[PDB]
């Protein structure tokens, strides 16, 4: 790239924080005719100390197999840029890969590295913008719409910024995304990603901006960082770019929230929730953004939409069970959510006659009218409804969990 | 051992009754269901796994017919046993440096084990023993109508550990199908079976297998299982004759006329099977 | 009035970098490399040489991932003769080992652009070559859906599809934006031992103009 | 020249492959594997490999 | 030299039941999704690869028939070749290796750059409607290890589309056949292989994978008649009017071809 032979430019310029060291053709770097062309490009760092993931020796630029080999040109004839662009380049993301300087970031298989055109705070924020730990007060305010001056004078926002995503393959790597917008207006369209990823906590010791990484982790096969699906994390470029998010996270959250089940290994009091905190801030981004959706921060007992309230009715449906038969292993989130959601014709029946069994063991117990509770729960919400319908869609599911977190979240202390 | 020269498919029909007929591990213990239709599922590995307990069972280890995959054998101690019969060196986890003893050994694991002449295998694993891609095939069992799983709660009256709540019995729970009929396709290459060697032999084993599959496999869980069908296309050259889907569609489940309600019996359906193509016969004996 | 205006869109598209070949990445626009080929797909003879005027970027920029398995060779010439003295197989197999190459892919998504092109003869032209019959015969085939063969988005997995245009040129998303897309592939000069050539792609309007590939100023 | 391979061609030989696997045995023979199919490489692409290694040094 | 004689557009219709047609080896082999639209999407090169496999297997390596782009899953009892600047070499290869002649290639080295076409082109495979895979969990009897044996049982996955309908356009250039004789016995035998593609492709992944459907646009013009494009509208596969919710058989699809402008006809293979 020539963003990065220009941050070389500017970085060499300064004695410190930086570095000044120094057939043919056009050189596509600098566009100057006429300059030395490499034959063979420097390495790039790679590593755990570089760009994770790839082997020690990395590179851009890399005609090793006869296949990429074009128009009769060599090994890297191909790609012709001068001796000084091909170090500079180079150079410049060595530097920004070396994590002693705060300019980097890891998210899941691809490292990224940003850069301002010129000098700005902003290479100081974005560190952590996208990985949060004043900084959660520019992040609350740029959140509510607010113009990053007014929590930090300093920011010149007519700065162009630049973010760059690699990934690794072997020896080589390869560009996910890239980024060239200016300061304030990818700073405001994080603050809209972080707007639209709002939901109450579910636990009071959840973060308040979930870090995208741990957004990541939650669809992962099995809640580790390996096993990201690599193009979700590429797609969540649509951070940052405004645009719509991939149209594979909700069926991929929704596979989760299928594939899951309540793995008491946690050691905590409570069994680990199926429909997470962050689950449910990815289901209603993605139902804002690619939906066009109205979806609240907390419960929303006003509303009418028949998905929403056959959320909140499983809500109060696993309420009554983990009410009737405490401490138990098991409960019909882990089971009958996924087929709940997407085919509530079916299991509705069960499930409805299942809790009508758990009150009427309650109603004899103590708590002999929490069990009166759930029933007027159950008679206001059924009381919308004209039918179960045979099957729903995508977003329909979507519209079920975000139901369903904020019916059980309104509901762990109610009674 | 002689090949085979047929191109064959087949249809299985099979029923549970009371039963779980494959376990979910996801969903506790569930079974396997299309959460967004109910049909029931089977993974084909299940099926595969009956026809090598039936080929355990009745061949009792006879040479040329033990299996690969056992419930306590370690892979890489049976790959040595190749590489030791073929007097090679075990090479550290790598193939012999001389194509022709990879193939001797290749071949050596094919040419004994039933199932990995059979069904393939990929053993490319610490002591290498190459790669096999299986004669034979078959895809999940999906039943006809769908199924609705019902959870039992049972109790044991006594406790593992040291434990002072037994004031309520211990808890545990049996998930079961009430009925459902899977149809469960599959497909036998002459093509590959040339290149592993399954044999006519095998192939009367396997149809065998196929017909007595379930009648070894009972257990308190699996409940009352059955083979109902198995209607046997048999193609006339190694190429067949016909696409593998309009032979398929011969057979034809049905409910039958006077059968209202759920399905709680293979009476209540009607399997019909068609004319097939003039390249194609039908051997709907089995 | 003289001169032509073809419009191309397509799902997919991919106009890969030449310093990213070997992991896709792809041109944010048509280069105009890409459109004279195009061009050429519709209609092409020796005697004519096409020129992109310019090159209008109605639907916005948008970017998608896709990987493939891929082969790392190109096959190997056998000798007629000697291919015969002794009858051998000849193959290439993408499962022997060191064969099997992973490639990815930085590709555009849901492109749409108008190409504003004209024809131009080469010095072996046909004394009686007129450049309007080549002008009236791409009209003719641009209008009946003909071509020589389906033209592709830069790689052959992304079809194009075409329409001439005969009225006004429709307006872009980008129409009241301004943008400098850097330096960028104009074309190759296979006189000049194939070396690419490059321009400074600065979009206005949502409309490229390249300087003339055929510029003696430009070449060598 | 020294047209020998040896364990501390195992980083090159991975590069040039691009293979996440590499391995030279006692001898000189190379090994590869991972997005491959573990095998050994033939005598020619052993002299491809040496090209490789000096030219593309 | 012999050629066919028209431009020839098809759009192939196949479907794949609890199966993973093509995985997708960016996303840990799980079956690609489109991310623009969320449907399911095969590569042609997928496709490709299965037509070379079925004809290598259909010829077995007869004269003007064989395949050079191999897998190995292949024979080497039989063979023959055809033995009719560097034209001569180009077209040696051409006259007998099946994929080269109707796919094209590239060889070596040229003073030229050593690339050969052919007639055939094809797209991205996508779905009709967006797919939704599932996680299929799975368990083994043994284990690999001796140390993994320190009781002992191992979980894989297997990610499965549980029913799409694909359509995979494709074009036939016959001026692209001329230069490379790609003639009308070649193009029956392509009709055939697109048919009965999957019929020799099963294997543990893939589950039943079928072609449904194959129309073929034939114009009379040694180039087209009717905008490519267009032709492809013509085939509007949409849903039986008695199926709601997901599809999971071919009878939930209802697909009809209109009429085609009066210079370009219509066949139904399938």
């Amino acid at each position: 790239l020539q963003a990065l032979h220009g941050y070389y430019q500017r970085m060499s310029a300064d004695p410190d924080a930086g570095m000044p060291p120094y057939l043919c053709g056009q050189c596509l770097i600098t566009g100057e005719r006429q300059k030395p062309i490499a034959q063979l490009h420097p390495s790039i760092k790679g590593g755990r100390d570089g760009v994770r993931g790839a082997q020690a020796v990395a590179s851009i630029v890399s005609f090793n197999n006869t296949a990429f080999e074009s128009y009769g040109k060599e090994q890297s004839i191909n790609a012709p840029v001068s001796q000084e662009a091909a170090f500079s380049y180079v150079t410049a993301l060595n530097y920004l890969l070396n994590p002693s300087n705060r300019q980097k970031v890891t998210i899941a298989d691809a490292t990224v590295v940003f850069w301002a055109e010129r000098s700005s705070p902003a290479e100081d924020i974005f560190a952590g913008m996208f990985d949060p730990p004043r900084m959660h007060d520019l992040l609350v305010a740029i959140r509510s719409g607010k113009r990053a001056t007014d929590i930090m004078p300093d920011m010149d926002e007519s700065v162009r910024f630049h973010v760059l995503g690699l990934s690794p393959n072997a020896a080589r790597l390869s560009v996910r995304f890239w980024e060239v917008d200016t300061v304030g207006h990818m700073l405001d369209k994080v603050g809209r990603h972080y707007r639209e990823l709002e939901i109450i906590p579910q636990f009071n010791n959840e973060q308040e901006f979930p870090s995208l990484s741990t957004l990541l982790r939650q669809t992962a096969v099995l809640n580790k960082t390996e096993n990201i699906s690599p193009v979700l994390a590429g797609g969540l470029r649509a951070m940052l770019t405004g645009g719509p998010y991939p149209q594979s996270l909700l069926p991929a959250v929704l596979g989760r929230i299928r594939a899951e089940h309540a793995r008491p290994e946690d050691k905590s009091r409570y069994r680990l929730e199926v429909v997470t905190y962050y689950r449910a801030a990815l289901i209603k981004a993605y139902l804002i953004r690619n939906r066009k959706l109205e979806v609240p921060v907390s419960l929303d007992p006003a509303r009418t939409d028949r998905p929403y309230l056959l959320g909140r009715l499983f809500a109060v449906l696993e309420k009554a069970q983990e009410d009737a038969v405490p401490g138990a292993n098991a409960t019909i989130k882990d089971r009958y959510l996924a087929s709940a959601s997407a085919n509530p014709g079916q299991v509705f029946h069960m499930l409805l006659k299942n809790a009508s069994n758990h009150t009427a063991k309650l109603r004899k117990d103590p708590e002999r009218k929490s069990a009166i509770h759930y029933e007027i729960m159950m008679q206001e919400i059924i009381d919308n409804i004209s039918d179960f319908p045979v099957t729903m869609s995508s977003d329909e599911q979507g519209l079920f969990m975000i139901g369903y977190y904020h019916q059980r979240k309104a509901l762990f202390t109610k009674k | 051992m002689t090949a085979i020269a047929n191109r064959y498919e087949f249809v299985l029909l099979f029923d549970v009754e009371n039963g779980n007929p494959n376990g979910d591990p996801d969903a506790g213990n569930m079974p396997r269901i299309d959460p967004e239709t109910g049909h029931g599922l089977v993974t084909d590995v299940c099926l595969k796994r009956k026809i090598r307990n039936h080929v355990a069972l009745t061949k009792e280890g006879a040479e040329r017919f033990n299996i690969y995959i056992q419930e306590k054998a370690i892979l890489n101690e049976t790959h040595e046993r190749a590489y030791t019969a073929c007097d090679l060196k075990p090479e550290p986890k790598k193939l012999p440096k001389k194509v022709e003893d990879a193939k001797r050994v290749t071949d050596w694991m094919c040419t004994n084990f039933y199932d990995i002449r059979t069904f393939g295998a990929v053993m490319t694993t610490e002591v290498n023993c190459g790669q096999v891609r299986g004669p034979v095939q078959m895809a999940f069992a999906r039943s006809v109508e769908p199924v609705v799983p019902q959870e039992v709660s049972i109790t044991r009256m006594a406790v593992t550990t040291k434990a002072e709540a037994e004031d309520n019995r211990t808890m545990g729970r049996k998930h079961i199908v009430p009925y459902g009929l899977y149809v469960a396709h599959g497909f036998i290459s002459a093509p590959l079976a040339e290149k592993t060697g399954f044999s006519d032999e095998d192939l009367t084993l396997f149809w065998d297998a196929l017909v007595n599959m379930f009648e070894h496999d009972r257990s308190a869980a699996r409940g009352l299982m059955s083979s109902r069908k198995l209607i046997v296309f048999k193609h006339q050259n190694r190429l067949g004759n016909a696409p593998a889907h309009k032979l398929f569609d011969l057979v034809k489940v049905s409910r039958a006329e006077g059968s209202s309600g759920p399905a709680r019996s293979f009476a209540d359906y009607a399997v019909t099977v068609g004319q097939a193509p003039e390249g194609v016969e039908v051997k709907e004996m089995l | 009035t003289y001169g032509i205006r073809l419009r191309v869109w397509g799902d997919y598209a991919c106009f890969t970098r030449p310093e990213m070949k070997v992991e896709r990445v792809s041109y944010d626009v048509m280069p105009p490399s890409a459109a004279r080929g195009i061009l050429e797909a519709i209609h092409w003879k020796p005697a004519i040489r096409w020129i992109v005027d310019r090159i209008h970027v109605l639907r916005p920029i948008v970017f998608d991932n896709v990987r493939r398995n891929e082969v790392s060779s190109k096959i190997p010439k056998p000798n007629p003769a000697t291919a015969m003295r002794d009858r051998k197989p000849l193959y290439f197999l993408v499962d022997d080992g060191s064969n099997r190459q992973q490639r990815a892919a930085t590709l555009l998504r849901n492109v749409d652009y108008v190409i504003e092109a004209h024809f131009e003869l080469t010095d072996k032209a046909g004394a009686e070559d007129n450049a309007g019959k080549h002008l009236d015969i791409f009209r003719r085939r641009a209008r009946a859906g003909q071509s020589f063969q389906q033209p592709c988005l830069g790689c052959r997995e992304f079809p194009a599809s075409f329409e001439l245009l005969e009225g006004d040129v429709p307006l872009s998303c980008y129409a009241g934006e301004k943008r400098d897309l850097g330096y960028m592939l104009l074309d190759i000069d296979f006189e000049r031992d194939m070396t690419p050539l490059f321009f400074k792609a600065v979009m206005e309007d949502g409309v490229i103009t390249p300087p003339s590939r055929t510029s003696p100023e430009v070449r060598a | 020249m020294d047209n020998k391979i040896t364990p501390a061609d195992e980083e090159k030989i991975r590069e040039w492959l691009n293979c996440e696997e590499a391995s030279v045995d006692n001898d000189g023979d190379v090994w590869v594997a991972v997005p491959m199919t573990g095998h050994w490489l033939s005598d020619e692409q052993k002299a491809k490999y040496i090209e490789w290694r000096g030219d593309e040094t």
